[PDB]
């Protein structure tokens, strides 16, 4: 009864910034639904970039200083939109981006570890060929 | 989802059937998600709508799981895909009057 | 430290903060029928918990080595990483449920080694 | 990090079988904080069993597992047509979380 | 052995989630005033004269006002209490036994009624946690958390649209609803000032009403719409308690349509509003689906003193999104008011344990 | 006996209490007020017993828990330790001294048990 | 089981009781007379438990407390100690014999614990 | 040491015999029906809604219906209850204070009376054991034993010769008396079928009466006499309750001489027997030695519905040993009916202990 939608198709110049979205239908707020952002090399495995738990702009040490996460919180007329900012899009930044909406209110059944939560649902997947 | 036929000027009933035999906070709506009617657990709240004097719910079937809507003096304008908001598995009923 | 007065990454200082709290584990027609029965039920439940506490194989606090082997399937802890810091909730109930599974196994094994040696030793 | 390595990569089986799917990991994880992501052909990955072997009421009981130290053999019994896919044992324990190698179930 | 053996803790503030029934905590005034239902007085458990509370430091604990489970027992206690309690002369329960309308006839005596505060105590263990932050949007986190053994001085009132004699919000009002601006959910706001309503008809003040409309309109703009005008509309429509407002007025329930109150246009860029009320003798029952009948009042002009604290109302729902916002009175669900009293808590319990996997190796 | 002697202080009280402790066991209608007193008495007695249970001696009439009754407090000659003991005003001061060593003693054995419990590590 | 066997005496009762003890947990309106019975039952149970607490064994189904079940009482062959045990008239005599050694045993371990507790010196 | 030291058990089904007073277990219907003695209702302890019972396997446990000690408390509870209870207007106690006949005069109100079931619960410990075999001759062993915490659904009735509304025997009837065919003891038999007696005079059925005489006559032959004829004789003689039969008939006690019932000749090798009953106003007291006096009945023709279950009667005692057996009605002692209700039990208690003398040698 809950479906996640990410941004569309985006092609950026080498050495630029990106702003992809993560719409979350049937979701209330990022305060209850923290979103962990994970990238994916096209065709390859998915590497966890970072997260926006409790409206906290952060990423991994491999992604620190290049990736910060904002998640515009809206509910009702508009679903919660989790954004993603990745600076200096080189040709190596050609990747498929991914978001994940999972509840943070439930705190005694099995959903999360130090921010890295159980990825229940996913969006569509945004293939971005930086050219 | 259910498709129901009809004619102008007919006492039609649109059921709102849930899975569990309980009376919950339901909301009857038009295609524009405008509040036709609902309940405060034990009252009949005819929400802000154009069919205020037309639509009417049955009291005795709420505990029986049904939160219907009875429309008197049916019209072509009264024909809409009415949204049966119950248990988040909405049996949005369709009405055809032409 | 305090009754939920810290927030950090997990596993050790909780053993240390609970160590400090446990070091100071003591913090040192008319009038009444309904409250007394609640006090009686509370002491019955507490004492029933205490006798079940008494039939255990560790009897020690915050540093205990009861006999079940937290095997390599469960053991991944580096030597110095065992005692550093620990808060973390959904993770905690799973950690706490893991704490109890080792507890029942541990005390059953020390009860089993105490009983096994009891039958076999025989320590003159 | 802790490099997960799902074993094997490809395997052949019929419908209605019981096959264990290993998952290498330098660290073991108490209670299996590794979610298996069955990426079926034509569908995004999904949650099969939260907590390795805990009971989930959204996925049928055909999926079961077992843990052997560095390896985590998901013993899926009664394989079906939808079971022919690429699972993904992902540790959601360390920071960051890593995928395995992937296991393809075919005819 | 050289392997890891784990430790045993004791007296720990660790916890495990609990799913149970709490009990009422209201003094046994049972023996002196009277046992005629004055709001907890049939056989309720007294209140601990020393309410316990321990603040939780640096605990970013979240709270949802929809998944409390403490809420779950309050309405059961209240319905059972109204049943043992103040009785209508007419009881109606339509049931298919299409259905067969059943009827139960009993006596309906009327007494001066006033809500009494009901604390909520838990059994051995079952730690309750009090959210004490400022910005609490119902389904939100809480920086300032403080566990309690029993709840605070909650003064609930079974009522319509605006909550009577209850708790207060945080610094203006607080939009605590499930959804803030969805045209599908009920707006759940509580007041911050006790709005005194004098009913003899009710002499509703105008300066306090304009101030509460102004504080709520600014909070709605802060929640949604930077440069927007929010205008108030008249009643939505429906039953007696829907268009008008039921409230404890000396035991009775006057019914003033709150349509002459909500017509204020606020701009982002005065003696007494005597509304016409109604003498209550036969109304739809709020407990379940049916009707009631009571005894005539002992007063022709009924005097009462009541402070109303809460704001639950309906909305048009058009778009009309940020051009102008329009809201209508109504609401006040029995299920939702029930959720609205106990909105900052949860229950967890524990046994004195916890580990550290060490190589301490002690005998036994 | 239960206050059946009168002599100079310190030892036979350890001996008379030793004998008493050797035989420490001496082996509309009916009631509401007396039961609550029995309940409060057993609650107080059991609360005293659990506090008794969290101690570092767990033994009777002769015990050596770990606090050093230091030379500032120690003046007892070797054979003078166990001879005879009754004496009241002196006793509450003696008994209060008994308790100060008790809390210190049990805190020290709890401290050595805990300290060794962290350090030993006894395979 | 709870009286689910019938055989010759002495050992499997230690074993069947061992299994039962291994799983020793099996895991105007409403009331005045029943509460007093529950209070008296817990007072009696707790009084029994504190008397249980002042004992010298504190162990279950295999215990060596200090009284010598002397040769006047000892006739048990080594392997004959643990085989099977039901038998009633014989049982109260056996059970009363069980209790006489119990009181003696715990008195002796209390005596050795107290005696050592007077003499040791375990620093 | 190398010598034998014995073990300490815990949670054992060992037991020790107990000699004490058990308490009544009958629901406190005290508050709703009435406290006018209806058979346990002055201050009796309620019944545990979940009766506990654990079957004992392969336990050849014997039982004597004469040395119960559970029996010892029932008549004391019943006499104390009849005293607090339904009162005669005349009380007589002849005592040498040759003796001085004393008299106590009080009121005698009459109410509809019906026996209520009284379970018998024990204090902490005091395990009760239920015999559940088929062939139980009172003073006999029991292969099928099942311990209980409280007794079964015992419905006792203080009565004469045939026990009213009680328990049942095993597959025909059961000869449970002290002696089976001694001409010195009272025959203690209970029925197996509830013999419905309709009293308006009592319309005693004839087919059921012939069947109960046939089942009892075959059981008497199985107990004594292979090829023998057993004929029934009329009443033995004595007081009103001796020749006739007292029984709870809507509170009253009709008195029909059971002499027209016992004249059946059975061979080893039919609408209604309306017996003449009597309106009860003055009878000898059954509690102790004396007489009573009550209030007149509210009905001229008194209707009641009663099922009688039991067979206690006298005998000629001639020899006449196996040639023919002749038995006469009578009996129904207060002391013996008292023994007849609680006939399959005994009370034992225990502390969690037991030994095995071993050489385990554990420290402490
Ligand atoms: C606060 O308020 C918001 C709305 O204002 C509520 O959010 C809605 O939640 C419901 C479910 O709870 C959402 O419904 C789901 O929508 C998914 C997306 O479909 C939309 O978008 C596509 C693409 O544009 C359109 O074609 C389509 O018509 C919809 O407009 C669906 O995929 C979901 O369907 C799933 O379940 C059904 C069940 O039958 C299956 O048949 C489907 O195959 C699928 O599995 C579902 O219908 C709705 O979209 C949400 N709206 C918004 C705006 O977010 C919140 O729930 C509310 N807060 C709370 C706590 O209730
Ligand atoms: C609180 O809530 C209630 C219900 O929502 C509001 O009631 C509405 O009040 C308006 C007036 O503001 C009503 O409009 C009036 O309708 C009258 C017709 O009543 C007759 O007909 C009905 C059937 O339709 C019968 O049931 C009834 O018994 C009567 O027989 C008109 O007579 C009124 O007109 C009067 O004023 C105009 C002013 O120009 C004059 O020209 C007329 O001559 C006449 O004097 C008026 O039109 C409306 O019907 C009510 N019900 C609704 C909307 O459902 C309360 O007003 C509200 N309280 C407030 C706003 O303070
Ligand atoms: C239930 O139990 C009682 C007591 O045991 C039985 O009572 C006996 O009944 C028999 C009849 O079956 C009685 O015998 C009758 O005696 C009468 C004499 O009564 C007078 O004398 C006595 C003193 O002896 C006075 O007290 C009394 O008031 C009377 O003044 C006779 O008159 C009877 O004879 C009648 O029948 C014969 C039949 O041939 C006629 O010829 C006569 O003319 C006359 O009509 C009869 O003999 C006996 O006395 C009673 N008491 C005993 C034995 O102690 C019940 O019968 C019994 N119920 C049964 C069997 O159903
Ligand atoms: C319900 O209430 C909770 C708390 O009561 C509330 O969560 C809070 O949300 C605000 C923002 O909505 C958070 O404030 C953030 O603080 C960080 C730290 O300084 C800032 O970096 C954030 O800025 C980010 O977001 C901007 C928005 O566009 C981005 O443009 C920018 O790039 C930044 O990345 C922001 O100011 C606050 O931390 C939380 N509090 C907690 C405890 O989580 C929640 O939003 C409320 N929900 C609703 C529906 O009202």
């Amino acid at each position: 009864q809950i479906h996640l939608v990410q941004s569309g198709t985006e092609v950026k110049k080498p050495g630029s910034s990106v702003t992809v979205s993560c719409k979350a239908y049937g979701v209330n707020t990022f305060g209850l639904y923290a979103v962990n952002w994970v990238r994916q090399a096209p065709g390859q495995s998915l590497e966890y970039i970072g997260q926006i738990w409790r409206w906290k702009s952060s990423a991994s040490h491999h992604f620190r200083g290049r990736v910060l996460i904002s998640a515009v919180d809206l509910t009702g007329s508009s679903p919660p939109i989790s954004s993603l900012e990745i600076k200096n899009l080189t040709s190596d930044d050609t990747a498929v981006y991914f978001c994940t909406t999972t509840s943070t209110y439930d705190k005694w059944s099995g959903l999360h570890h130090d921010g890295v939560m159980a990825f229940s649902s996913w969006g569509q997947g945004t293939l971005i060929s930086v050219s | 989802k259910k498709v129901v036929l009809g004619k102008k000027g007919d006492t039609v009933e649109l059921t709102c059937t849930a899975s569990q035999k309980k009376s919950i906070q339901f909301h009857w709506k038009n295609s524009n998600q405008i509040k036709i009617l609902g309940n405060q657990g034990s009252f009949l709240t005819k929400g802000p709508s154009k069919l205020n004097d037309r639509a009417d719910s049955r009291r005795s079937l709420w505990d029986q799981g049904n939160f219907p809507l009875i429309i008197k003096n049916l019209k072509i304008e009264d024909s809409d895909t009415y949204i049966c908001e119950v248990e988040d598995q909405k049996e949005e009923v369709q009405l055809l009057v032409f | 430290l305090g009754f939920l007065g810290a927030a950090g990454s997990t596993m050790g200082a909780a053993s240390m903060t609970l160590t400090v709290q446990a070091r100071n584990l003591l913090s040192g027609t008319v009038w009444g029928i309904k409250q007394l029965q609640a006090r009686v039920l509370a002491v019955e439940r507490y004492l029933r918990d205490q006798q079940l506490l008494g039939i255990w194989g560790c009897s020690g606090k915050l540093i205990c080595c009861t006999n079940v082997p937290w095997n390599s399937s469960w053991s991944n802890r580096n030597l110095s990483e065992i005692w550093d810091n620990m808060t973390w909730l959904q993770w905690d109930k799973e950690i706490s449920n893991y704490t109890q599974i080792i507890y029942g196994l541990l005390e059953e094994s020390q009860n089993q080694q105490e009983k096994n040696e009891q039958d076999l030793l025989a320590l003159d | 990090d802790i490099q997960m390595t799902q074993s094997p990569s490809t395997l052949s089986a019929s419908i209605g079988d019981t096959v264990r799917i290993s998952c290498r990991a330098s660290q073991s994880i108490t209670g299996n904080w590794v979610a298996w992501y069955q990426q079926r052909p034509g569908k995004a990955p999904r949650l099969l069993i939260y907590r390795g072997a805990a009971l989930l009421g959204g996925v049928p009981s055909r999926f079961s597992g077992s843990a052997a130290g560095t390896d985590f053999t998901l013993t899926i019994g009664n394989l079906q047509a939808e079971d022919f896919g690429t699972f993904y044992c992902q540790q959601y324990d360390t920071y960051p979380g890593t995928f395995g190698q992937g296991t393809k179930v075919e005819v | 052995a050289e392997n890891l053996w784990v430790t045993v803790y004791y007296g720990v503030p660790v916890w495990k989630d609990a799913e149970t029934t709490l009990f009422c905590a209201s003094d046994a005034k049972a023996y002196e005033t009277e046992k005629h239902n004055v709001w907890a007085t049939h056989a309720c458990v007294p209140t601990d004269p020393n309410p316990q509370e321990i603040h939780l430091e640096n605990v970013t604990e979240e709270f949802n006002m929809w998944k409390n489970n403490m809420v779950e027992q309050m309405h059961t206690d209240i319905i059972s209490l109204w049943d043992q309690s103040l009785k209508p002369c007419v009881k109606l329960t339509p049931l298919c036994v299409n259905c067969n309308t059943s009827a139960i006839t009993q006596a309906c005596p009327k007494v001066s009624f006033e809500p009494i505060p009901i604390h909520y105590c838990a059994p051995a263990g079952f730690a309750i946690l009090k959210c004490k932050d400022k910005k609490f949007n119902g389904t939100g986190p809480c920086p300032s958390v403080s566990t309690v053994q029993c709840t605070h001085g909650i003064k609930p009132v079974v009522s319509t649209q605006l909550l009577l004699n209850g708790s207060l919000a945080e610094e203006e009002v607080m939009i605590r609803s499930e959804n803030i601006t969805n045209n599908a959910k009920n707006i759940l706001v509580q007041f911050n000032t006790p709005v005194q309503i004098n009913c003899t008809h009710c002499n509703v003040s105008k300066a306090t009403w304009n101030e509460t409309l102004g504080k709520v309109v600014k909070q709605l703009r802060k929640h949604f719409g930077n440069n927007t005008i929010i205008r108030f509309a008249n009643s939505s429509g429906g039953d007696l308690e829907v268009t008008t407002h039921s409230f404890n007025c000396g035991g009775e329930f006057f019914y003033c349509n709150t349509s002459g109150l909500f017509n204020s246009t606020w701009i982002s860029n005065n003696d007494s509003i005597t509304l016409p009320c109604r003498i209550k003798q036969i109304i739809n029952m709020w407990q379940r689906i049916g009707q009631a009948m009571y005894a005539p009042p002992i007063q022709g002009v009924i005097r009462c003193v009541s402070n109303i604290t809460g704001l639950i109302l309906t909305r048009d729902g058009g778009s009309t999104n940020s051009t102008t916002e329009t809201f209508r009175p109504g609401g006040g669900d029995m299920r939702d008011n029930w959720r609205s009293e106990l909105y900052k808590y949860k229950v967890v319990k524990i046994e004195p344990l916890g580990v550290a996997p060490t190589r301490c190796k002690r005998r036994v």
